[PDB]
């Protein structure tokens, strides 16, 4: 609680998150049907701008 | 969604019945979660199979 109430003190007039993303993101992190295909992809391309 | 919400609704409720459970201490091949709670006892079953 005392975390919290500091890091409601710490962000107090700075940028915060419209609910339409917290949303969104919140479900593709719940989702446990994600496909596989993003992370095959996500494997074989490891982060190469080419 | 509705089906995702339900099961997560039913996961939150399995997370519930963990946390207020103290973990380490199991008798006689007995967890502490079916020691403590019924839902994670293994002896009782479902009313359909």
């Amino acid at each position: 609680s005392f975390r919290d109430c500091r890091g409601t003190q710490l962000g107090l007039g700075r940028h915060t998150m419209t609910p339409a993303t917290i949303k969104a993101v919140k479900d593709t992190f719940e989702d446990r049907a994600y496909p596989t295909i993003f992370y095959m992809l996500e494997a074989v391309i490891h982060g190469n701008e080419r | 969604n509705i089906y995702r919400d339900l099961l997560q609704h039913v996961r939150a409720l399995r997370q519930t019945i963990t946390d207020f459970t103290i973990q380490g201490e199991g008798h006689n091949g007995e967890t502490s979660e079916a020691l403590n709670n019924i839902l994670t006892d293994d002896t009782f079953i479902a009313p359909i199979l």
